[PDB]
DNA sequence: GCTTATCAATTTGTTGCACC
DNA sequence: GGCCAAAAAAGCATT
DNA sequence: CGGTGCAACAAATTGATAAGCAATGCTTTTTTGGC
């Protein structure tokens, strides 16, 4: 799996950034996205996808193991809608 | 917030890192994520989420406008799963 | 229209990555 | 940075 | 740089309700490269 460490190393190798800055940058990129999202704003990254917020009303759920009917509480969740560009690049992938 | 807006916001707060560098980095980071998924490998950023690949079996779909059938090949689609920190920070409701 | 995802609670095996 | 025309990408219809 | 511990990760249960999508032309936004 790709990690922040791998991302930093990549920024270092490709852009010649100091390992300090590469590290901070990766961290910031993700943080900025979180900031927008927690702030109710949609994030649209052209060529990748959109991170949208959906408000879900309470609905019936259950403790899977037992069967005890428990409600899934109302909540605001973050979803990702991959764009056509990303989707095409991935359609013919083969899990490594 | 678009890609460019994300870049501007980062540059702004990181006065010590050159704006051009920030732009290049964001672009590079995204391309890296993209190619990773294109290679069939997953992405896992603790506190943000993970991107995995989901399989879709071949099927006889329809062109929704005309109704004609279309033979669809099996394939892979990206799937994002928000991590704990992101879920919690996003959820405004209890 | 039909397919796929969302989620409950809980246990168990794995890992990103902060912190030394 | 701004502005601009052109191209790429996405948004919409409905998806 | 590298060792380490642990919260955050993954997976697995069932079933009612929510969300997403096959094609593709036209419209709208966003990126791009030059000034």
């Amino acid at each position: 799996a790709l990690t922040k460490a791998e991302m930093s190393e990549y920024l270092f190798d490709k852009l010649g950034l100091s390992k300090r800055d590469a590290k901070e940058l990766v961290e910031l990129f993700f943080e900025e996205i979180r900031r927008a999202l927690e702030n109710g704003e949609q994030v649209k990254l052209s060529g990748f996808g959109n991170f949208d917020l959906r408000d879900k009303n309470q609905r019936p759920g259950r403790n899977p193991k037992t069967g005890e009917d428990i409600p899934i509480t109302a909540r605001r969740v973050v979803t990702f809608r991959p764009g056509q560009k990303l989707k095409s690049r991935v359609e013919n992938a083969s899990p490594k | 917030m678009t890609k460019s807006e994300l870049i501007e916001r980062l540059a702004t707060q990181q006065s010590h890192i050159p704006a051009k560098t920030v732009e290049d980095a964001v672009k590079e980071m995204l391309e890296h994520m993209a190619s990773t998924l294109a290679q069939g490998e997953r992405i896992e950023i603790r506190g943000f989420g993970s991107f995995s690949l989901h399989y879709r079996a071949p099927r006889t779909g329809r062109n929704p406008k005309t109704g004609d059938k279309v033979e669809l090949e099996g394939k892979y689609v990206p799937h994002f799963k928000p991590g704990k920190e992101l879920r919690d920070r996003a959820n405004i409701y209890g």
